[PDB]
């Protein structure tokens, strides 16, 4: 009996080079006993069940009592110019708030540049 | 355009981000990340005690931002106690270290 | 950022300027920041002050009820043009809250 | 990276997608030999809600963050009977992304800056 | 700076300014210990030419050069009716009073990290 | 901040005493590698016992005195460094208490 | 991590004992130059015996006790340092076991 850890991943960099579609994966692990299902909402509106494909709970490679599941979803490539953040969610009985909404966006991810601009002054005490 | 990830006032760190459009194409849309720290060189170590030595080292664990403090807050008051021996009567009295912000 | 309200004069003679009034602050200024260095030079402020040039043509009236303060400037000349700011606190720069522009069509 | 900072395990996925007919044999190999398949898990083919005739797959490999950060490519292979040589493989590591430049702009003049 | 060149004794001042009316009680302590009233001199409120109906006052403390050069810290507490806490204080030492060097150790890490 | 400076002998077993906090579920006894500024989790409540310590360590939590005790069975020269214990998903951000270990043989 | 630090005498020969791992084909007995943070392979299963050690060293592998033994014939002052043994293509990222050598004359 442990908290069901969850994660989300963005589409692959080389995937955005054929201009057909894109896939977003929400990984759900743990949740012992295995009681989860994912509903992919966007802007608070649930998507059609035909888009996301959840499969089954599967035991972890080393499974004393733990399990895991994977669920993906298919979108259109040309819609990623705006993101829409395509939120994911999980549900389990071993959760104080029984919801762990997880969402990512084109903006979220690996930074391709780090423009640090530190400054030195003797009047920053107040930090207006 | 820029969203704000960190607005810490204790460390004056403003972590933001923006994605710039490429040369009329949806590819190579390079992402950005702007960080702006403003170090105070006059503040003390214990910001609420005007006796500790000056603050030399500045450690910034960016992960925590997105407890020792470095700068003051324009929206708050800092106070302390000092012994006033007026009339041969040593007396601890509260003192507005940061006045004009305690009104 | 904070608003960039703009005002004009339509020939000299009078002008009126309004800026928001913050709460829990005792100082209010209208520095012109019209210097090459950029360091804003307080023109008319509370806590008792005024500009060597701007005298007798500048006054401040704070109204807590409307959350506004009012400054009235009589007449008009070539010097008192450009841009102006407003703010509070005890640091004319880093304490601004508006960026107003003053112009005259004369 | 939301799992890397936790320093528990680094899970790499190989998203085999689009193979028809439904037959694929994914294997994970490193150091020039296939890693014991037991360390990894994979899923059976499943349909799509788009286009007539397609199948997708999955695979998960668990390796301690430290070992992943130290080195290790951990390439993935796909064995479908329609490939030019019947074998195709992709590879990732830490530095598989666009190089990031630093635009540091230190300023020591108190007059300059905020 | 010129006074310290002589390496004889150092004088620290405390200029109160622009308080109406005239009722400011000033005192000095060294590293949390109050000093004798005879080791410093306090002026009396005097009119302010620039500001009508305003007053100002001075106060000076004298100590040996060795004491100033041992990072000892001195403060100038004041008391007035207008003061919101009725008491306020300012503090200076060797390192803070017009220093010659700016020793800094800027250090940051995990710049990438996970930021949301 | 606090250091138990726990001591022991080669072989046998030694118990590491660390504070058990509240409102923090993941409890770990990270080992301060101090190589490239990275700390590797030795044990956790999420169930992860490092391979080098597999079958030799255990973690028992009981909020009686707000303490969780971790026991290390057997001992090797390798077992003579710093094992900062802490909580929270991030490991190199917790390290609430620092401790040192050695060998007497 | 473990240190056999096997010793010896000038002349004769000395045997270096190192663990023989599985799922790793290249097995080497690198010498820790410790000059610019670089380790030079003395011997390998890929067949590379350094010129200074040519005709004086050998590597025999036999998975009986999961051990491979390397023998160094003759001895010189130069032969008195660290010879970390390991596996894998990257020589500097292996060094499973560390050992020390000296001369008694
Ligand atoms: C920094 O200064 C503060 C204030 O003196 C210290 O905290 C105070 O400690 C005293 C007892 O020593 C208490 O009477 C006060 O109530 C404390 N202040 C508060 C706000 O609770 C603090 O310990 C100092 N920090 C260091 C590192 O010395
Ligand atoms: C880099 O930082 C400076 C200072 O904030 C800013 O003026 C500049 O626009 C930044 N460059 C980019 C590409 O964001
Ligand atoms: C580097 O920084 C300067 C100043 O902020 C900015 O103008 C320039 O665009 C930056 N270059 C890149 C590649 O971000
Ligand atoms: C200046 O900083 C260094 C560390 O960066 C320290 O060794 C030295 O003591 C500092 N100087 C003074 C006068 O404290």
């Amino acid at each position: 009996l442990h908290r069901p850890d969850v994660y989300l991943l963005p589409p692959a960099r080389e995937q955005l080079n054929l201009r057909e579609s894109a896939t977003i994966t929400c990984l759900v692990t743990g949740f012992s006993p295995a009681d989860v299902f994912v509903q992919w909402m966007q802007r608070g509106q649930p998507l059609s069940p035909e888009k996301y494909v959840t499969s089954a709970p599967m035991p972890e490679p080393q499974a004393p009592g733990r399990y895991f599941a994977h669920s993906i979803l298919t979108v259109s490539e040309e819609e990623w110019n705006t993101g829409e953040t395509y939120t994911c969610v999980v549900a389990h009985e071993a959760l104080p708030n029984r919801v762990t909404e997880r969402t990512v966006d084109k903006s979220t991810g690996k930074p391709t540049l780090y423009n640090v601009s530190l400054v030195m002054s003797d009047t920053a005490g107040t930090c207006y | 355009e820029r969203i704000v990830l960190v607005d810490n006032k204790c460390k004056c760190a403003r972590i933001t981000s923006r994605i710039i459009r490429s040369s009329e194409d949806p590819n190579e849309d390079i992402v950005e990340r702007n960080i702006r720290i403003i170090v105070p060189l006059n503040n003390r170590e214990n910001i609420s005690d005007p006796t500790s030595p000056l603050r030399t080292r500045f450690v910034y664990h960016l992960s925590d931002l997105c407890e020792t403090c470095y700068t003051y807050d324009r929206n708050k008051c800092y106070t302390a106690v000092v012994p006033l021996v007026y009339g041969g009567e040593t007396k601890m009295v509260e003192t507005a270290l940061t006045p004009d912000a305690c009104y | 950022i904070l608003p960039e309200v703009k005002v004009e004069g339509e020939l000299g003679g009078s002008v009126t300027i309004k800026c928001p009034l913050p709460e829990m602050h005792v100082r209010i200024y209208l520095c012109r920041e019209m210097a090459g260095s950029g360091t804003c030079g307080t023109v008319v402020s509370t806590t008792n002050f005024i500009k060597a040039e701007y005298k007798g043509r500048v006054t401040l009236k704070q109204y807590p009820r409307k959350n506004l303060f009012l400054v009235e400037v009589t007449q008009l000349t070539e010097s008192d043009s450009g841009v102006y700011a407003c703010g509070a606190g005890m640091n004319t720069d880093r304490g601004k809250t508006q960026k107003v522009t003053l112009n005259v069509h004369s």
